[PDB]
């Protein structure tokens, strides 16, 4: 493996591989 | 929130396994 940015679908694409799809949440942000 | 140091920086899978439930 190796570090590289993954900005919004690719977090996640990489929280799906991590978890398995199980239930993730990622705080995306509420503000306007 | 990993969902904007991942976008803004290099992001980790030990930093993306504290979201997992």
């Amino acid at each position: 493996f190796v570090n590289q940015h993954l900005c919004g679908s690719h977090l996640v694409e990489a929280l799906y591989l991590v978890c398995g799809e199980r239930g993730f949440f990622y705080t995306p942000k509420t503000k306007r | 929130g990993i969902v904007e140091q991942c976008c803004t920086s290099i992001c980790s899978l030990y930093q993306l396994e504290n979201y997992c439930k």
